[PDB]
């Protein structure tokens, strides 16, 4: 039967709409907060960049450059070419690039070897020169600051001092979106990790923010048949489940175990101490609307069958139950939703009694539904109660100014006690809530996200002479709503991580150390496993290899020794020179995790003494490969989309060309087809496969003209699809 | 199934991506452009078996089939070759190895029809 979506994604012009006002009020006086453009300060860079190396070819000192910083100014001039539409202002930057030219291969010919085998490889055969350590070598801003002797404008600087870290950010969109996704194929050594005068920089979250201005804002546009636009009939609560005292099984929380012949369990949902009737009507209707398109979306999990929602006297609840057991509401009248589950549905995700099997295969359940559903428009924002509003941010440093590090998680385990992962899959559905709350200025995202909204304030953006705060972070207010989606993603991946560690951490105590770290490394499998699951829902990469995208800037090994250290409290008995040399096994390149907090015997880092913290009291996260995974995660995700996004612009030039609807030559045709390939997913064969058939259609078109440059590059393409077309067929 | 799974995840990332819309239902405009870069250029594949007028992967995953069981797949290995072979007559004496080593797939090709 069908299988769809009610819901078709799209974009619009701008996400500030119905926002607070770009206002910080500072001691009665009152700030304005203006927008530093992206797109306009990145050319001006690019100008100065261009300008300047005018300049040091006027200075003939290019002797004064290592060859593989001259290597790195060529291949980009030749990418930046190639990118340009227009044959007069293509040919200018050309004019600047032939001396570097004409050096390279006179002096350096060595060089000037290795890089030519990259021309040839490329449109953009700087993506390529840096997928390694040239990479965080900023040769772009070392000639501005060298032969650009002029002060730069406040907007430049601002832009400099947050892209520092790498030429990359000052790339056209094309070429930054390609060689982001890129830097995650099999022959890049890319990690976003340099090391300075013995400091070590991450800037992982910083590659993100720079993919995120230069999208466009996007829109999802709920169907008519949506859970949250079609109009719903009264909850038919014609039948009342008869409360028997000896059929009480047990009392989760505020909801009564029924046992039942049928071997399931009847579970009744008490009002509690503040919740309105709505908020029980919510469940009921949810889980209906997922029971009747579970087909239709392929959810794995094992749904609830909703069964009545009516009110009830509090005397009978009361009374009802005298076993263990406050949380329920007052005296009078208890509203009420009953619903019939099976006994997965209440062993929680992170039950010590579940086996690696079961455990693997419950998480999978739940990772699909939670990614699938958000496909659908649906959102759950309170899987787990996390807090450092109070809330977690998972993305923390794209959603607020200074934001230099992750968070300290406080309980995370009292924050995932009762979480909505269960062996059977979701529960409390409830909960929910339309994904166009994400985009839009709701009482949620106002409340949580208010900096987001409002625009960042800080004195180094002050301007003392127009008394306006200036700054990138302020230009996000057009685009806010991608930066809330992709925190969601991670959100509920954090979700899976705190599950899993609490899961370790309560069947490696009192245990075998060899034995011990076995559950580790498979609970950090199941981790890299569920992150790329979630690629292949959003993106359609195939699993396998969104898992080995992601294996190039996530360390598994790392992730599966920080979290068997920082989800224990084996550590909280070593002494402090003793300790030290232990996060050395942890980390092994990375600065050790700096703390200065008194360790809580028994325990461990904790504020309150008793649970567990996850960092020190103001301090980031121990879990640093987690935040890489995270951000790894979400950056596939969003990288791939503005990739294809890329990609199909190109695709319709190339159509132009073919067809007709565009009169332009021979090798300014090839060169539209050509670069398209540079726009193809990392590891996808049949992109590569139709701009291909793309190039065999032109030689048509251009019979007469040479290919010499597009020759080897489409023939690798051929022999690569001549070769699958004998492995596919060895059946 | 009767389709592997080699290329059913080629044939599920072809459909996500081409489905612009993410509405998981992919237009007949598109699914031309999705059978040429498939490996497909068809005459007219306005005939085909939907609900009403567009199509799922369900729909595509079963259209698929039905277009590639009738494939002259003979046709096509030979083409292959052709790739490789320099002159004629003469498909490759190492590259065969080789040129399967890193495509999609490699693990101990039965080295037979060899220099007997
Ligand atoms: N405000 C809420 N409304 C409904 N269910 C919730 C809410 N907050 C948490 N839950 C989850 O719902 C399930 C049943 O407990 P309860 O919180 O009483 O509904 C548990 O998994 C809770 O974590
Ligand atoms: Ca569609
Ligand atoms: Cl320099
Ligand atoms: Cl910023």
């Amino acid at each position: 039967v069908k299988q769809y979506y009610f819901a078709r994604r799209g974009e619009t012009s701008t996400h500030d709409t119905s926002l607070p006002p770009p206002v910080k009020v500072l001691s009665g006086r009152s700030i304005p907060l203006k927008e530093i453009p992206f797109e306009a300060t990145r050319n001006e860079l690019v100008q100065i960049y261009l300008t300047s190396i005018d300049k040091l070819i006027k200075s003939n000192k290019l002797n004064s450059i290592p060859s593989q910083q001259i290597a790195s100014h060529y291949l980009f001039l030749r990418s930046l070419a190639n990118s340009e539409t227009d044959g007069i202002k293509k040919n200018q930057i050309l004019s600047l690039a032939k001396p570097l030219g004409t050096y390279l291969a006179s002096k350096e010919p060595h060089v000037w070897k290795m890089i030519n085998e990259l021309i040839e490889k490329s449109e953009y055969p700087i993506i390529h020169y840096l997928k390694n350590n040239r990479a965080h070598s900023n040769f772009m801003l070392a000639l501005i600051h060298e032969y650009h002797k002029e002060p730069l404008t406040k907007n430049q600087s601002a832009f400099v001092q947050k892209f520092r870290d790498s030429s990359v950010f000052l790339f056209p969109n094309p070429i930054y979106t390609a060689w982001l996704a890129h830097s995650y194929d099999e022959d890049s050594s890319f990690n976003p990790m340099f090391r300075e005068r013995l400091s070590t920089n991450f800037y992982h979250s910083t590659l993100t923010d720079n993919l995120l201005l230069r999208t466009e804002p996007k829109e999802v546009t709920l169907s008519s048949e949506h859970h949250y636009k079609k109009e719903k009939g009264p909850i038919d609560s014609s039948f009342r489940y008869q409360m028997s005292s000896d059929r009480l099984l047990r009392i989760q929380g505020r909801t009564l175990l029924f046992s039942t012949p049928q071997n399931d369990v009847v579970a009744v949902k008490v009002q509690k101490k503040g919740e309105p009737k709505s908020t029980l009507e919510e469940e009921f209707e949810m889980a209906d609307y997922l029971l009747k398109h579970q087909r239709r979306l392929d959810v794995h999990s094992k749904l609830p069958q909703p069964l009545g929602q009516y009110s009830v006297k509090k005397s009978e609840i009361l009374e009802i139950s005298r076993g263990s057991l406050t949380l329920i509401d007052d005296s009078k009248d208890l509203e009420v939703y009953v619903y019939k589950a099976p006994q997965s549905y209440f062993t929680y995700l992170h039950d010590k009694n579940q086996d690696l099997e079961d455990l693997t295969a419950s998480v999978k359940t739940n990772v699909h539904d939670l990614f699938v559903l958000l496909r659908e428009g649906i959102v759950f924002p309170q899987l787990a109660d996390i807090f450092h509003k109070g809330r977690y941010q998972a993305l923390v440093q794209l959603l607020n100014v200074l934001q230099f590090q992750l968070g300290r998680i406080d309980k995370w385990q009292k924050a995932v006690e009762y979480v909505n992962l269960r062996s059977s899959g979701l529960a409390d559905l409830g909960d929910s809530l339309p994904i166009t709350s994400l985009f839009t200025s709701s009482d949620f995202t106002k409340h949580y996200f208010s900096e987001l909204l409002t625009g960042g304030y800080h004195p180094t953006f002050f301007d003392k002479s127009s008394g306006t705060a200036n700054s990138l972070f302020t230009g996000k207010r057009r685009l806010f709503g991608n930066y809330l989606y992709l925190n969601t993603i991670a959100e509920y991946l954090l979700v899976i991580q705190l599950t899993l560690g609490s899961y370790g951490d309560k069947v490696t105590r009192d245990m075998d150390k060899p034995k011990k770290e076995a559950v580790w490394r498979e609970l950090a499998n199941v981790m890299f496993t569920s992150c790329a699951e979630a690629i292949h829902i959003m993106t359609g990469i195939p699993q396998s290899r969104a898992l080995t995208l992601l294996k190039q800037r996530a360390n598994i090994e790392k992730h599966f020794r920080q979290t068997q250290f920082w989800m224990t409290p084996d550590y909280s008995k070593l002494d402090e020179d003793t300790l030290q040399m232990e996060q050395y096994s942890i980390y092994s390149g990375e600065p050790e995790y700096e703390f200065t907090d008194k360790l809580v015997s028994g325990v461990g880092l904790s504020v309150d003494g008793v649970h567990q913290d996850l960092g020190g009291y103001n301090r980031e996260s121990p879990l640093r490969e987690l935040e890489k995974l995270l951000y790894a995660t979400v950056t596939l995700i969003e990288g791939t989309m503005q990739l294809d996004k890329e990609f199909f612009k190109q695709l319709e030039q190339v159509e132009k060309i073919l067809s007709g609807e565009i009169k332009t030559d021979a090798n300014s045709c090839f060169e539209a087809v050509a670069q398209l390939l540079d726009l193809a997913r990392p590891g996808c064969h049949f992109q590569k496969r139709l701009v291909l058939s793309y190039y065999e259609e032109a030689k048509l078109k251009y019979p007469s003209a040479p290919t010499d440059a597009y020759d080897s590059r489409f023939q690798v393409v051929a022999r690569t699809n001549a070769a699958i077309t004998i492995q596919r067929f060895w059946r | 199934d009767q389709l592997t799974e080699e290329q059913i995840a080629e044939f599920k990332e072809a459909f996500s991506l081409f489905d612009k819309d993410g509405d998981g239902t992919i237009t007949t405009k598109e699914l031309g452009t999705v059978m040429r870069s498939l490996g497909q250029n068809p005459t007219e594949a306005e005939l085909q078996d939907m609900i009403n007028e567009v199509d799922a992967d369900g729909n595509g995953t079963i259209d698929f089939p039905e277009f590639l069981t009738m494939m002259a797949r003979k046709m096509k290995d030979t083409d292959s070759e052709e790739e490789i072979r320099e002159a004629f007559r003469v498909f490759d004496k190492d590259g065969n190895g080789y040129i399967s080593a890193a495509e999609l797939r490699h693990v101990m090709t039965n080295l037979g029809e060899k220099l007997t």
